[PDB]
């Protein structure tokens, strides 16, 4: 739906975490650009975790609209610690925003 | 003078299964519903109500506190210091609807443990018993503190609740949860980052923040970091006291501590004032929606 919603949403679930923009710090978490159309444990400079780059798959759409309902069920033995959205609304609103945001 | 009584009454025939599903209800909705207030969710305000009806007590003759649960009535519910707290009840309510039989006294302090529990925090036992009382039991408005105060006039206040000070600090690291209105309370701000996840942020941030004292348009003064967050004049007691310091410290440093801490007094919060049988339950542990793989 919104970036605007959307934008919401990753200031208070996730931006506590993470940066967007390339040239983006990775705080407790890595950079988000280059997300929408790019493999797992991808940000260069992040100390990700074998399970991680390992999910080896393509960050898009509905990918996120599932990882963002259970990251560990989706991945085993992670880091990000954050329980997922459960909603497909708000979800939705946040795979928007993104899209924006961690490309142009 | 020479107290009441009030002696839990389990909601006849109800069973800790029965609980577990007023639970749910409460935990399902909290997820629907997360959009209100910039989805910080219901959460905070929930630990909060559970607190402002409990918050009433006066162990001098055992009046107010989440026995009767008077909130339900135009003077406590009407109280200038509950204001905030009706979204919080509106959310209640319909669950209410869905379970009848339960007081609306255990549904507010049931409120407050699922918010806790489902924002990662630590367990809290729970006894079902308040029975709800007439209308003519609603304590006056005004038993709640004010928030412009010193370590003093804190110290005091919890006194009338037979809180110690770690217990009172305990309790406090509950404001890492939500934060303050303008239009509520003339205070405007959050205490911290993560403002619907439980953990002892607020003691750091009391810590190592850069607090500045500033004037708002209520026209209340309030401590304030250049990292967007804010800190009550009485949340600046805990370290401008080195009684109250010693403790924030200790729960700085070790979050397994402080949540150890706060389950003890925040169900004893909740249970001052209520008479506990034999022929009674102990205090159950629900389980979160995670565990039930809900
Ligand atoms: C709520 C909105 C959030 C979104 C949309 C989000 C998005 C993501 C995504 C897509 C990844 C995988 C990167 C890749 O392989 O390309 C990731 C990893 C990670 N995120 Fe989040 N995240 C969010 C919230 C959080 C939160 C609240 C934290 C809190 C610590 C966090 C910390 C991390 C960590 C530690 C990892 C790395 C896991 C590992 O490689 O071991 N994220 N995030
Ligand atoms: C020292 C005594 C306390 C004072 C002076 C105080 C004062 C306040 C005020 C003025 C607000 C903001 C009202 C609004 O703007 O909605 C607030 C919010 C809150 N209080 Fe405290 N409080 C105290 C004790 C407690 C206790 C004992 C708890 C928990 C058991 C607690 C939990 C909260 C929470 C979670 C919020 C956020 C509410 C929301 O986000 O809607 N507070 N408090």
């Amino acid at each position: 739906g919104d970036v605007e919603k959307g934008k919401k949403i990753f200031v208070q679930k996730c931006a506590q975490c993470h940066t967007v923009e390339k040239g983006g710090k990775h705080k407790t978490g890595p950079n988000l650009h280059g997300l929408f159309g790019r493999k797992t444990g991808q940000a260069p400079g992040f100390t990700y975790t074998d399970a991680n780059k390992n999910k080896g798959i393509t960050w898009k759409e509905e990918t996120l609209m599932e990882y963002l309902e259970n990251p560990k069920k989706y991945i085993p033995g992670t880091k990000m610690i954050f329980a997922g959205i459960k909603k497909k609304t708000e979800r939705e609103d946040l795979i928007a925003y993104l899209k924006k945001a961690t490309n142009e | 003078t020479t107290p009441l009584v009030h002696v839990a009454s389990v909601e006849k025939g109800r069973s800790y299964e029965d609980f577990q599903k007023v639970y749910n209800a409460i935990a399902l909705k909290l997820r629907e519903d997360d959009e209100y207030d910039n989805y910080i969710g219901y959460g905070p305000v929930l630990v909060r109500l559970a607190w402002h009806i409990s918050g009433t007590w006066d162990k001098h003759d055992n009046t107010g506190g989440s026995y009767g649960g008077t909130y339900r009535f135009k003077k406590e519910f009407n109280d200038p210091s509950n204001a905030g707290l009706q979204n919080g009840f509106k959310f209640l309510e319909p669950i209410h609807k869905e379970f009848p039989w339960i007081s609306s006294g255990d549904l507010f302090s049931l409120g407050g443990v699922t918010a806790v529990q489902e924002m990662q925090g630590p367990k809290i036992p729970w006894r079902c018993g308040r029975v709800d009382t007439p209308e003519d039991t609603t304590p006056d408005n005004g038993r709640l503190p004010d928030a412009d105060k010193d370590a003093g006039y804190v110290r005091t206040f919890f006194q009338r609740l037979n809180m110690n000070d770690r217990e009172v600090v305990a309790l406090m690291g509950a404001h890492a949860l939500g934060k303050t209105h303008l239009k509520n309370s003339g205070y405007e701000g959050p205490w911290g980052a993560a403002n619907n996840v439980f953990t002892n942020e607020f003691y750091l941030n009391l810590l190592n923040e850069d607090w500045k004292l500033e004037k708002n348009d209520a026209n209340n003064e309030q401590w304030d970091s250049k990292s967007g967050y804010m800190m009550l004049p009485t949340d600046y007691s805990l370290i401008q006291d080195p009684k109250y310091l010693s403790i924030v410290k200790e729960y700085a440093n070790d979050q397994d501590k402080f949540f150890k801490d706060f389950s003890k007094a925040f169900e004893k919060l909740l249970e001052n004032g209520i008479t506990f049988p034999k022929d009674a339950p102990s205090p159950f542990i629900f389980k979160t929606l995670e565990e039930q793989g809900l």
